[PDB]
């Protein structure tokens, strides 16, 4: 019961509607053609508490708002390795493991950011 | 299965817990990881926080190496007493435990290269100093200090396994009143004249949410002071009305201050809320004294000058006091 | 080598009997490092204190001649060795720490010197004369002695320069301000006998 | 010096912990002594009071009789698990324990004639029913009842050693 | 201490009035001693007035009530038998004395009234 809609493409915004409290931590994954989804960055429910992948640190930023629009992502340094569709996902409170897509229940859709 | 059992028997045979790995050799390096489930509570009165977590210690030992069994062995929790474990304690701990239902939350995992991983689910009530001088506008910095008890740096060397990735679950923490701003890991050696002991430290900065305080503690005082200012616009000969208004505003301020016992009365220190309440009390007291002056001067021995300047100076003075208070405390 | 020394030293050595049971009193040199004095809970007339308490004595049975002279013992052997019966008289609910591992260290030298160090978090009683409240001062004690051995059997002595205190700013004292400390030793008379009581007043 | 070791080994050898002194003989007579360290709190809400004490018991045991050692032996407290002791208990206690820092706050002492002194440091929360009808002008009578659990008067008898001077510290006690 | 006084003595109502430190001896018990026979436990009553306990012989015949407003215990009798002729005693018991059926556990006794039928 978490409808997620991601928009944008650079600034992206992932709006969540439903029982968002039950799925506190929300994050981003990216899938290039002929590749598996890889973690990009996660943010907790309350305030500023985020984690980022080392491969894309200091070039992707994630922030949160206490609203239906919910989380925003900011992109810098476009590269040919950023030609991936970006999904927004939410995770259960006790579903351990941020980097693993299988721990996430409800996904958004893919937004192609090809250079 | 059978050969696995004899392999384990040979590994444990002739292995003295009393002897650390490389007793005469260079120091043993212990890599420490934490996966914190949550910070259960944070109490200012007892000056402490409760942390539950999965402490993992990783170390190499040549005595416990095997071969011919490539799969990774996860032995039962009863092997902890059979095998040597590093002596590690939390310096600022007041009372901690290892969960014990349905079985003890303790795991030992060996590797073919003799390496050992030990994991424990611990709930520690660690103690951290708090500067409740700026309360409720404060920003605490609590710490957990991990240290070796008997061994020096010449025998055991603590380090964070994975650098800055050793600690995880900061996103998983969810405190109702506090909000985490930053976490830090620092490894060092406390230097003594006798020797040097290793130490690790995991620190959290915890800002406090001020919306609740601004709604409950601060706003009624401001409204009561503004109500106390109403006396200056009432007719100067309305003695009963003005006196009742002033003294009942004072009574309401006292009532608020006494049943504010929710805001840290049990441990007494001068915080910032106390200064604000004292200022509001002084303002309402001066408001009543103003009508005292008005009555004596003008009734006994075309608005009167005292009320005229009071209407302009009381709001201005209260605004200046608020500006000074907020700027100084923020 | 070290292991054969360990199994050799245990042989004999009935732990029931103190060192020099019939010859002279056992002299124990005590030292204490106060990590911090916790909040003074005046409602229950108590205060929390965290200390590193070390005591050293001499046992002639434990003498061993070998290349090593800084030998160390696992906590289990600490329980197979004789140790003094020191206890805190004014404690309410005191306790040592055990996670991750029991915090007790025992180190034995070749000349029979034994050093035993424990980390303690005591909740000691401190009766408060609140007649002059809020203009009051108190002298909260922390006193200890051997429970069973009288003055003729065990004698305590401060190691050197009373006790060591860390930086007072790190201490958790919010309602009171620290005004120093002092040490004392006396012979308290009881029905069981005469006992050497050491004390530190804060 | 080894004479003491041989003597204690001989004493503890062949000692049955389940058999009281003079099992078939007259009942064993046990003296008791108390030193009240502090009466911590006296709660009217729960109608109880916490009390810390040094509780000592004296009894003559012929089995633990030695000679040739003119001094009273104070052994390690772990020997209490090997020796026989009375099954004393506080009948009106709600919760109690023996202090265990730095070691168990327990003491065993032997005497050449055979006397055994057994001391413990006990904090106990005892029940005290209160007639608070005349509160705060009331006067309460709070008691501590000491009784043997299994044995009867045909096997064990109690007395206050030293008579009326068997309890001390009461003058030193202070309450809020 | 407590001073007990029994009075009274087929609707018969005996009354045992207590004075002094009655709170320290809450439970109050009625006994009977016929000629020749030893004391027998007739009944017992608590402090609050509830949880009365009667003997097997006279479980339903007698009924014991209490009212702490005047420190008196009433022992009513509905139907009396000619084995009931005896000297009826009242006694007080401590809070940690022991069993109810044994007169030794009771501390303070009364002079006792006489009943014949
Ligand atoms: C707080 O409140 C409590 C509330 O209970 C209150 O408690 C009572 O305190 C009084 C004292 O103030 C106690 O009274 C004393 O009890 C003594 C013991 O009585 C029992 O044992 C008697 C026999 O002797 C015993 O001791 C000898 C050795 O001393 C031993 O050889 C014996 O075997 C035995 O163990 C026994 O007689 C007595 O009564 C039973 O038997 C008699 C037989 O005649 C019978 O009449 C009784 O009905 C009963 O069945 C009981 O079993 C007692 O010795 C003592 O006696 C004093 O007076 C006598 C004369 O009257 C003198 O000869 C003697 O020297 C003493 O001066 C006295 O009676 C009472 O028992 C307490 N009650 C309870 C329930 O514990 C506290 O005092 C209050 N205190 C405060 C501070 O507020
Ligand atoms: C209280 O609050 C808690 C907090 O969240 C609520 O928790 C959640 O409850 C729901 C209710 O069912 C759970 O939903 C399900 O998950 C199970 C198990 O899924 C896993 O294992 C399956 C094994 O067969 C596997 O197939 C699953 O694969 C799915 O998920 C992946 C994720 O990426 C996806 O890619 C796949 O395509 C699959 O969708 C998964 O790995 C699952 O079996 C359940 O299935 C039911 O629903 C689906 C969809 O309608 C339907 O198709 C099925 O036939 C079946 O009917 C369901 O999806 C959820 O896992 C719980 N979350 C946590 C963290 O525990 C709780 O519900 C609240 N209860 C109350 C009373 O308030
Ligand atoms: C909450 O509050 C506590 C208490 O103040 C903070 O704890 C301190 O954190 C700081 C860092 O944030 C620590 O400072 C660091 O020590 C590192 C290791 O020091 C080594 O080097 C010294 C000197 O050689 C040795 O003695 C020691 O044994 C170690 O080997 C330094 O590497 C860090 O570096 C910075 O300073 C040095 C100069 O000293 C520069 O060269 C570096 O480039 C860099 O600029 C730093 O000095 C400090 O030790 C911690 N103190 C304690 C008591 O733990 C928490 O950080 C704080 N938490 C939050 C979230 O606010
Ligand atoms: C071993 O224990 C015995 C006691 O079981 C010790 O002897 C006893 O010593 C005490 C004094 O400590 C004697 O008590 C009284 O002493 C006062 C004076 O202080 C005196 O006025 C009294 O009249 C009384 O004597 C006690 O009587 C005595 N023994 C007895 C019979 O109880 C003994 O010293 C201990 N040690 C050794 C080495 O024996
Ligand atoms: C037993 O545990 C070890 C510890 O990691 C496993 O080994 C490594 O395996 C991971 C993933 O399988 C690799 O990414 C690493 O490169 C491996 N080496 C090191 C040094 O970590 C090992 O695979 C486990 N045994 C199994 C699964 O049979
Ligand atoms: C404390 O004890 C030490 C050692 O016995 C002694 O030297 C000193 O004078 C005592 N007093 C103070 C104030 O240190
Ligand atoms: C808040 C003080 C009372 C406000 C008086 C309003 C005066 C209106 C003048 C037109
Ligand atoms: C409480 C003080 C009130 C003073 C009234 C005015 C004094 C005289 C002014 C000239
Ligand atoms: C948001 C904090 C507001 C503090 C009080 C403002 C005072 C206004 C004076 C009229």
């Amino acid at each position: 019961q978490v409808q997620l809609v991601e928009s944008g493409g650079l600034r992206l915004s992932c709006a969540a509607s439903g029982h968002t409290f039950n799925y506190p931590i929300m994050g981003w994954f990216r899938q290039a053609p002929g590749k598996e989804r890889e973690f990009v960055g996660a943010i907790s429910w309350s305030g500023g508490s985020t984690s980022y992948a080392d491969s894309v640190k200091d070039r992707f930023t994630i922030s949160r708002d206490n609203a239906k629009n919910t989380v925003y992502l900011e992109m810098n340094n476009l590269k040919p390795e950023d030609t991936a569709v970006y999904y927004c996902a939410a995770k259960g409170r006790y579903s351990g493991g941020l980097y693993y897509p299988t721990n996430y229940d409800y996904w958004g859709q893919g937004t192609q950011v090809t250079v | 299965m059978s050969f696995v059992k004899e392999t384990v028997d040979k590994l444990l045979k002739g292995y003295d817990i009393r002897l650390r790995p490389d007793f005469g050799g260079p120091p043993v390096c212990v890599g420490m990881n934490i996966d914190i489930a949550s910070i259960d509570m944070v109490s200012e009165v007892n000056m402490d926080y409760t942390l539950t977590m999965y402490f993992q210690q990783y170390w190499r030992d040549k005595r416990l190496a095997y071969s011919g069994i490539p799969l990774n062995l996860t032995l039962d929790n009863r092997v902890a007493d059979q095998l040597w474990v590093p002596d590690t304690y939390f310096l600022n701990d007041k009372k901690s435990f290892v969960h014990g239902v349905t079985v003890k939350n303790r795991m030992i995992r060996l590797h073919p290269d003799g390496t050992v991983l030990y994991g424990l689910r611990i709930t520690t009530t660690a103690a951290c100093m708090m500067d409740l001088r700026r309360y409720p506008l404060d920003e605490q910095n609590c710490t957990l200090e991990i240290e070796s008890y008997g061994y020096t740096t010449d025998d055991i060397e603590f380090y964070w396994r994975g650098g800055d990735k050793a600690v995880t679950g900061v996103e998983r923490i969810e405190l109702p009143q506090f909000s985490i701003v930053e976490h830090r890991l620092v490894s060092r050696n406390v230097v003594f004249a006798t020797g040097a002991y290793p130490r690790l430290s995991l620190s959290f900065r915890l800002k406090r949410n001020i919306g609740y305080f601004i709604l409950q503690t601060y706003m009624p005082s401001i409204l009561i002071t503004i109500l106390s200012w109403v006396s200056f616009w009432i007719n100067y000969d309305a003695s009963a009305a003005r006196v009742a208004l002033g003294i009942t505003t004072v009574l309401t301020m006292t009532t608020i201050n006494t049943h504010l016992r929710e805001t840290l009365p049990k441990i007494p220190y001068v915080k910032a809320i106390d200064m604000y309440l004292m200022g509001c009390f002084v303002f309402v007291f001066l408001a009543l004294l103003e009508y005292a002056f008005v009555n004596y001067i003008f009734f006994g021995r075309d608005v009167n000058a005292i009320d005229r300047w009071s209407r302009i100076v009381f709001p201005f003075t209260f605004s200046l006091f608020n500006l000074v208070y907020w700027l100084y405390y923020v | 080598d070290v292991t054969v020394i360990l199994n050799n030293l245990l042989e004999g050595y009935d732990n029931k009997l103190r060192p020099d049971i019939g010859v002279k009193p056992t002299l124990i040199h005590t030292d204490m490092y106060v990590n911090s004095i916790g909040p003074v809970n005046a409602i229950n007339m108590e205060y929390t204190i965290d200390i590193f308490f070390a005591q050293t004595w001499y046992d002639r049975r434990l003498k061993f001649n070998s290349t090593i002279k800084v030998l160390r013992l696992n906590s289990n052997m600490v329980g197979k060795i004789w140790i003094p019966d020191t206890f805190f008289r004014n404690s309410k609910k005191a306790d040592a720490h055990w996670i991750t591992t029991p915090n007790r260290m025992l180190r034995i030298w070749n000349d029979g010197r034994v050093l035993y160090t424990l980390r303690l978090t005591i909740d000691a009683e401190c009766q408060l004369q609140l007649h002059n409240f809020p203009m009051d001062e108190h002298s909260c004690p922390l006193e200890f002695s051997s429970y069973g051995y009288p003055r003729e059997e065990i004698v305590y002595q401060w190691k050197r320069s009373s006790v060591e205190v860390g930086d007072t700013r790190s201490w958790r004292l919010y309602q009171f301000s620290f005004v120093g400390l002092r040490n004392t030793t006396e012979v308290v008379k009881t029905t069981s006998g005469d006992y050497v009581v050491m004390s530190v007043y804060f």
